[PDB]
This record gives structure tokens, C-alpha cells and sequence, in this order.
RNA sequence: GCUUUACUGCAGGCUGUCGCUGAGGACUCUCACUCCGGGAGGAGGACACCGAUAGCCGGGCA
RNA sequence: ACUCGUACGGUCACUGAAUCCUGCCCAGUGCAGGUAUCUGAACACCUCGUACAAGAGGACGAAGGACCUGUCAACGGCGGG
RNA sequence: AAACAUCUCAGUAUCGGGAGGAACAGAAAACGCAAUGUGAUGUCGUUAGUAACCGCGAGUGAACGCGAUACAGCCCAAACC
């Protein structure tokens, strides 16, 4: 069985869903953690300096 | 004449001799069974506390904190490093244990502000310090001429920004001349080379 | 090669020819207080220590004479260029 | 390289854990005040998944229903005793001090009151040899002479299920089933059959450890493989 | 990426020393500390654990 | 974690059902044990040096090594004349 | 650094914690143009790529002072009550 097309047919699991806190479809319903805003992981909002150029 | 306080002071110049020695041997047994941060009704070293700003008044709190002894607790490098940045065992942290203790205490009492702290001994595996914290929101303090200064907004979380006596010393701010070229006015403004 | 223990030659101090006694230069003991000693301690720590991690070099097949020439009358010694010599034995 | 299997084990991930949620109970001796006024009746014999040996469910006088490490020859209805004054017969528990020398025992405590640590496996038994007022000498199944506090409790008799090891598994499938009931990763891939990146013995045109197998006690994890601190090897000499 | 008796280091293990740590080159004790015990209490004991340092081993790792 | 586990256990390795068998080698390397003597760091101690300190030397000496022994179903070896 | 290990890149990127409108520093156990002299602290210009560091290689690199800006000095602990 190929890792490509044939293996894509098995994908019918729902993981990332609309987040209650930020509105992005990034709330992982199995982990109950938003990969975009951090909801479920931290009270503080998910942020990182690498999301932009170092001097900007 | 000598103050009664000077006697507590003098006892503590040699915590390993005299009655103080026996008191510590007894006490530490209880301390070792207490938590990380224990509020206490009265300072173990009155002379030191009053000397640091302590007052028997509403809004003044004292808490003893214990911390694990030794150097740093670091995880070895998973990614490549040159011999220099491979060090793991003998590398110590930049904040002394007293400072770590002041912060834990302040985290326990989110609403209070650290005023000062002092050592109350240690055993072979941990160190104890008592911390004086103040309630900036209590009127008994807002009206105190000697402590109301700690009520200002810029004094919030002072311990976490190194504004404590222990903080200032640890930042190499003791000396006003030679040796403080890279510490004053801040470690950061001097590129972190102090 | 053989070498006379004593002989007449020029003493740069008396400024005239006098009898000298020849001796092989014996190594003096270190004190461990020179600037280099302090730099070794100061700069050696965790990991590689640069120059202080290097170790003793090799050896030339033959070494040059390492001698002291002592004036027999003013008691002072002077040094001279050496010359490669497999062995140096003094006569008397 | 990569961490060897022995290092993966320690993380305690599912693959290496024992099916604890399936285990029945820990056969520790009962805790008695004193007097030995504790007796119960064997209400049933059960299978212990964790030891591939039988265990007995006992109902004690004071209403406590508990599984016990069963010696051989214990059946339903039989009455068991646990205490200083307990009678000296198979299935009963009492401190070594009260036990007569020359009597095979099992589920022997290491420190008085711990519940039993020694000789708990199928058909095994410790042999109480010497007595005293300060030390009870027991011969453990490995043949070692162990000095124990006479206050250490034990059960008279040998553990049930002896001979279990006398029959071969015959097929992989049988080993398989047993392994699924233990905290063990099975089957076993030889070190020499792996790539150099995976084990000290991996790599090489043909299979063979590229080094002596006897490793030092001081070797660090990841390197301590093969014959650990062997005092000797082989069969000869 | 991989190897090793390549170079240089780093974890880690063994070992001494100092602190924890007390009383009367071999010893006794109990009071810290450790372990067992539901508890009473039992076992051990200034050792062990832990902090520091020194020597040895050290492709397990860089 | 192993482990609601305790030597009829479970960890680490090699070989690879049954059957008939499995020789010789411990010098090197590895592991382990022992060790009169030798070597073997730091602290403390002693001499010199310094009104102190740096430092030089000494005495003591742990593991380790030298040395001895065990061990090949341990790495491996079993030739030329 | 024409490799590279000390060094460099750099206390940079990135991470953890925290305050404000600005932060931080701050009224000498200072300085040491050694003086019959200066007089809290930032900052700017300069002092200066100087002193100092450094496989004494590549490179790293202040301070006092001076000229400016702005200026401001006080409160406890204890003694005695
Ligand atoms: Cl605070
Ligand atoms: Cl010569
Ligand atoms: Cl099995
Ligand atoms: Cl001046
Ligand atoms: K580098
Ligand atoms: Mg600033
Ligand atoms: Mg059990
Ligand atoms: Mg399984
Ligand atoms: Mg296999
Ligand atoms: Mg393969
Ligand atoms: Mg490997
Ligand atoms: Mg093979
Ligand atoms: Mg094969
Ligand atoms: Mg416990
Ligand atoms: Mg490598
Ligand atoms: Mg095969
Ligand atoms: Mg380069
Ligand atoms: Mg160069
Ligand atoms: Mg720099
Ligand atoms: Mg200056
Ligand atoms: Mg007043
Ligand atoms: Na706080
Ligand atoms: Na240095
Ligand atoms: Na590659
Ligand atoms: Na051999
Ligand atoms: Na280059
Ligand atoms: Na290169
Ligand atoms: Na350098
Ligand atoms: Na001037
Ligand atoms: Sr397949
Ligand atoms: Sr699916
Ligand atoms: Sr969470
Ligand atoms: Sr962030
Ligand atoms: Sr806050
Ligand atoms: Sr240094
Ligand atoms: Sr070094
Ligand atoms: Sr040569
Ligand atoms: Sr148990
Ligand atoms: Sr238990
Ligand atoms: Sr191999
Ligand atoms: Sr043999
Ligand atoms: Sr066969
Ligand atoms: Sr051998
Ligand atoms: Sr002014």
C-alpha cells in the first residue's frame, strides 16, 4: 500500500476544530489544545518572537 | 545600654555555637517537615527583621522558604556544541539561592510585595530564608511613613525585576566606583556583561 | 666530542684573557609564580583550554652545546652560541 | 547513535509496561495486632495473571475477603491461620521465630511487616535453617544464606504450581501469550543483527560483536551490554 | 551518518576528601539522618543519601 | 519503568527445532578476583619560603595501574620451518 | 580565525518571569588629572580603538576626567524614651 494516494483515503478523523477562544480552526479536539492561540494549554495567549523577522 | 536585640544579633554571628546551636538542631527537624513556603507569625531573627524594615503591624507578613542546596540543575545539550558550551556539571546559575527564595515566597502571596529577606540557616541538603512581605493595599500600611513607599505602582512585583536588596547586590550594584562599569544602571543596558 | 674543563679565553667582564671553567647549564627550578602560570589557571576551565591543552613538542636528533664559561678571577660567567654535538665530555 | 532498547525501557511507555490494570492483587500478608486470633476459610482458588500460578481467596473471621499467596496443597474449605500462635501447618503464616527449624517456607518478609518479598514464584521455597534470639537464618531458592530478623513473617510450605518450567513452550505462539501478561518487550532481536547506529554490536559485513562482550560495571547506560561484569564466561575451566 | 587503542572534551560509574555530623588505626554509643511498621515500636546510624572537590575509567555523547 | 513482579524471577547478551557432537590456546585485548612490594590526586599534617600569601619539598596513600590468578558457548587465534 | 579546539559570531537569535508611561540607576565603606583637588544618578559629546584582554593570532575593549543636558535631596535600624 502506497504512502500517497491510497493512504489518503483512510483520513476521516476530526482533530483541529474552530477554537472557542480565538476563532481559528486550530483547537485539537483530541488534545483539547489550540495550536494557534494556546487555549487549553495556557491562560496567556500563544506568542513567539520567531513569528516575525528578528529586527521587525 | 545594649538593646535586647543586640543579643539576638550576637547569637546569630555564630549559629553553630552556644544555645543557638541546640535551637537550630531542634528546629530544622520541624522545618524539614514543613512545605516550601510557610507563613510565620514572628521572625526568627527579630533584630534582623526590624533592621530590614519589619514592623509588628497589620499588612506585614513573614514567611520561611526552603530551597534545595548545591549548584545548577541543568539538562545536557542534545544538539552539537563546542567543548566550551558542553559544560554541564560545574556550571552554576546567576541568581543566588536567597533570590530564588524571595521569588517563591512572592509567588505564594501574589498580592504582597517583597520588602527584604535574610538567612536562617541550612543543613546539608537545603537552605532556609525568611522573607518579609508587605500588603500594599492595607490602609495600616498606606498610612505608614516608613513603608507607604512600597505601595506605588512601580513597586509591583519588584522582586521579579531585581529591585530587592538581595537583587541589587546580586546584580553587582554594591560598589559605586571601580568594578561597576558594567552593572550600573542595569545589566541589560550594559549588554549583559556584568 | 671532548672538551677542556678549563682553558684560557676572553672574559667580556675583566675585558682580558683569563682562565675559565666550563660547565653544562643545569636547569633552574620554576616558581610557578610567573605571569604565564597565572594565565594558565585563569584561562583553564571547562572543555578545551586552547594553548593550555597543547602538550610537549618533539626533539631534534642532536642538541647544541649548552654551556657556561666562568672566569677564574672575577668569578663571573658568560654565555656563547652553541654548536650541535651528539655528546660532550669534559677532559679533567 | 540512537538509544538502545535497554534505554527505551526506562521511559516506561506502554510497550514496556506490565498490564497492571489486568492484575488481580498483591499477595501481602495480613496485618494483625497480635494474639493470632485471626483465621479465615479458603473460599476459592484462582489464577494469578502476574505469576502464572494459583492464588487462594480467603474469608477471615473479621469479615475481610483477600487473595493470598497459596502454597501447594491448599483447597477450598480449608482453614488458614495467621499470627504468632498460629498452628504449624501448610498455608499458615507466622513469624520465623515461631517456625520450627528445617521447615520449608515461602513468601518470606525482608523487613518485619513488609508483606513478603522472598520465594513467591511457582514451586519455590526458602528453607528455615537456624534460629536464635537475634537472627533467623534462611536459605533462599538461589541457594544463598540470608540472615533475617526473627520477626519476619512467612508462610509454611512451598509455592503452588511447581514444575511449570519443566515443560517447553514448544512454539513461539505460546511464549507470545505468556509475554502479553508481563512487562516485557518480546520477541528479541540480537544486537549483532542491528545497524551500528542501534547497538554496540551492530554493523559489519558479517555478524559478530566487534569487541569483547564482557563489559565493565562502570560502563554507562547505552554501553553496558553483553556480559555485564562477568566474573568468568563459558563452561570450561 | 557511521567507527575506533585519532585529537579534544562532555555525561556516567568507581574511589579519597570536606560539609550534612552528634556523644563516649582500632571501638562503643544515640540524638540528627535513612529504612520497615496502621500504630506502638523495630532495623540501621554518624555511615548511607545529598551538596562540593580530587584521581581513575569513560565513542554512552559532542 | 521493570513491579499487584522476587531466582520455577527478570535483566543483559550469544547460538538458533530434534538428533550426534562441540577439540587445543589465558601470550595480546576484555571482564573479574587478589595483591608483600612499587607507583598513585586533593584536603588535613610536617619542613623551607613569606611579619601573611603565592610557591618549593616531605610524610601518608583510595580507586586505578605495575605484578599474580581465574575465565574462550569473552574478543579472537589454531602458522612458517 | 581563510582548517580548528581557547577566542569569534554574542550575551546576539530564541525562550521563562515582570513593571511603567517611560523603565532601571541614585545621595559614596566614591574618585585617586595624589590634591590646599572633585562631590548622588542617568544620558549625550569626548577621553579612545587609548589602558586592559588575546593559539599575544584573528579579534575583543573600558574607566577617571573634561564639555554638555538636567539637577535634589532625604527616610529607617539602634542608643534615649
Ligand atoms: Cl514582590
Ligand atoms: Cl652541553
Ligand atoms: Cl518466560
Ligand atoms: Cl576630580
Ligand atoms: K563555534
Ligand atoms: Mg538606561
Ligand atoms: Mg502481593
Ligand atoms: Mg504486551
Ligand atoms: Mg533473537
Ligand atoms: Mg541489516
Ligand atoms: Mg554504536
Ligand atoms: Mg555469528
Ligand atoms: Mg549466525
Ligand atoms: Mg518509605
Ligand atoms: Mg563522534
Ligand atoms: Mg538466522
Ligand atoms: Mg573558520
Ligand atoms: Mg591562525
Ligand atoms: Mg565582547
Ligand atoms: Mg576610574
Ligand atoms: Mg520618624
Ligand atoms: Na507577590
Ligand atoms: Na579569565
Ligand atoms: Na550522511
Ligand atoms: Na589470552
Ligand atoms: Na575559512
Ligand atoms: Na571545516
Ligand atoms: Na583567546
Ligand atoms: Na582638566
Ligand atoms: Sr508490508
Ligand atoms: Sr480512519
Ligand atoms: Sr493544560
Ligand atoms: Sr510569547
Ligand atoms: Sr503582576
Ligand atoms: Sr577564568
Ligand atoms: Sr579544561
Ligand atoms: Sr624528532
Ligand atoms: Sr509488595
Ligand atoms: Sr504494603
Ligand atoms: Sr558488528
Ligand atoms: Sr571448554
Ligand atoms: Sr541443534
Ligand atoms: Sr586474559
Ligand atoms: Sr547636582
Amino acid at each position: 500500500t502506497g504512502a500517497g494516494t491510497p493512504s489518503q483515503g483512510k483520513k476521516n478523523t476530526t482533530t483541529h476544530t474552530k477554537c472557542r477562544r480565538c476563532g481559528e480552526k486550530s483547537y485539537h479536539t483530541k488534545k483539547k489544545v489550540c495550536s494557534s492561540c494556546g487555549f487549553g494549554k495556557s491562560a496567556k495567549r500563544r506568542d513567539y518572537e520567531w513569528q516575525s523577522k528578528a529586527g521587525e | 545600654a545594649r538593646s535586647a536585640y543586640s543579643y539576638i544579633r550576637d547569637a546569630w554571628e555564630n549559629p553553630g555555637d552556644g544555645q543557638l546551636a541546640e535551637l537550630q538542631w531542634q528546629r530544622q527537624q520541624e522545618w524539614r517537615n514543613e512545605g516550601a513556603v510557610e507563613r510565620i507569625e514572628r521572625p526568627t531573627r527579630l533584630d534582623k527583621a526590624r533592621s530590614q524594615g519589619y514592623k509588628a503591624k497589620q499588612g506585614v507578613i513573614v514567611a520561611r522558604v526552603s530551597v534545595r542546596k548545591g549548584s545548577a540543575r541543568k539538562r545536557r545539550h542534545k544538539a552539537g556544541r563546542r567543548s566550551k558550551r558542553q559544560g554541564v556539571t560545574r556550571i552554576t546559575r546567576r541568581k543566588d539561592i536567597q533570590r530564588v527564595a524571595e521569588e517563591r515566597a512572592s509567588r505564594t502571596f501574589p498580592n504582597l510585595r517583597v520588602l527584604n529577606s535574610y538567612s536562617v540557616g541550612q543543613d546539608g541538603r537545603q537552605k532556609w530564608h525568611e522573607v518579609i512581605l508587605i500588603d500594599p493595599n492595607h490602609p495600616a500600611i498606606q498610612n505608614d511613613d516608613d513603608l507607604s513607599w512600597i505601595c506605588a505602582d512601580d513597586q509591583a512585583d519588584r522582586v521579579f525585576r531585581g529591585l530587592t536588596g538581595a537583587g541589587r547586590r546580586n546584580r553587582g550594584l554594591s560598589g559605586k566606583g571601580k568594578g561597576s562599569e558594567k552593572t550600573r544602571p542595569s545589566l541589560r543596558s550594559n549588554g549583559g556583561k556584568a | 666530542m671532548q672538551m677542556p674543563r678549563r682553558f684560557n679565553t676572553y672574559c667580556p667582564h675583566c675585558n682580558e684573557h683569563q682562565e675559565h671553567e666550563v660547565e653544562k647549564v643545569r636547569s633552574g627550578r620554576q616558581t610557578g609564580m610567573k605571569w604565564i602560570d597565572r594565565q594558565r589557571e585563569r584561562n583553564s576551565g571547562i572543555g578545551n583550554d586552547g594553548k593550555f591543552s597543547k602538550v610537549p613538542g618533539g626533539d631534534k636528533p642532536t642538541k647544541k652545546t649548552d654551556l657556561k664559561y666562568r672566569c677564574g678571577e672575577c668569578g663571573k660567567a658568560h654565555l656563547r652560541e652553541g654548536w650541535r654535538a651528539g655528546r660532550l665530555e669534559f677532559q679533567e | 547513535g540512537r538509544r538502545i532498547q535497554g534505554q527505551r525501557r526506562g521511559r516506561g511507555t506502554s510497550t514496556f509496561r506490565a498490564p497492571s490494570h489486568r492484575y488481580k492483587a498483591d499477595l501481602e500478608h495480613r496485618k494483625v495486632e497480635d494474639g493470632d486470633v485471626i483465621a479465615g476459610t479458603v473460599v476459592d482458588i484462582e489464577h494469578d495473571p502476574a505469576r502464572s500460578a494459583p492464588v487462594a481467596a480467603v474469608e477471615f473471621e473479621d469479615g475481610d475477603r483477600r487473595l493470598i499467596l497459596a502454597p501447594e496443597g491448599v483447597g477450598v474449605g480449608d482453614e488458614l491461620q495467621v499470627g504468632v500462635s498460629a498452628e504449624i501447618a501448610p498455608g499458615n503464616t507466622l513469624p520465623l521465630a515461631e517456625i520450627p527449624e528445617g521447615v520449608p517456607v515461602c513468601n518470606v518478609e525482608s523487613s518485619p511487616g513488609d508483606g513478603g518479598k522472598f520465594a513467591r514464584a511457582s514451586g519455590v521455597n526458602a528453607q528455615l535453617l537456624t534460629h536464635d534470639r537475634n537472627v533467623a537464618v534462611v536459605k533462599l531458592p538461589s541457594g544463598e544464606m540470608k540472615r533475617l530478623d526473627p520477626q519476619c513473617r512467612a508462610t509454611i510450605g512451598v509455592v503452588a504450581g511447581g514444575g511449570r518450567t519443566d515443560k517447553p513452550f514448544v512454539k513461539a505462539g505460546n511464549k507470545h501469550h505468556k509475554m502479553k501478561a508481563r512487562g516485557t518487550k518480546w520477541p528479541n532481536v540480537r544486537g549483532v543483527a542491528m545497524n551500528a547506529v542501534d547497538h554496540p554490536f551492530g554493523g559489519g559485513g558479517r555478524q559478530h560483536p566487534g569487541k569483547p562482550k564482557s563489559i565493565s560495571r562502570n560502563a554507562p547506560p547505552g554501553r553496558k551490554v553483553g556480559d555485564i561484569a562477568s566474573k568468568r564466561t563459558g563452561r570450561g575451566g
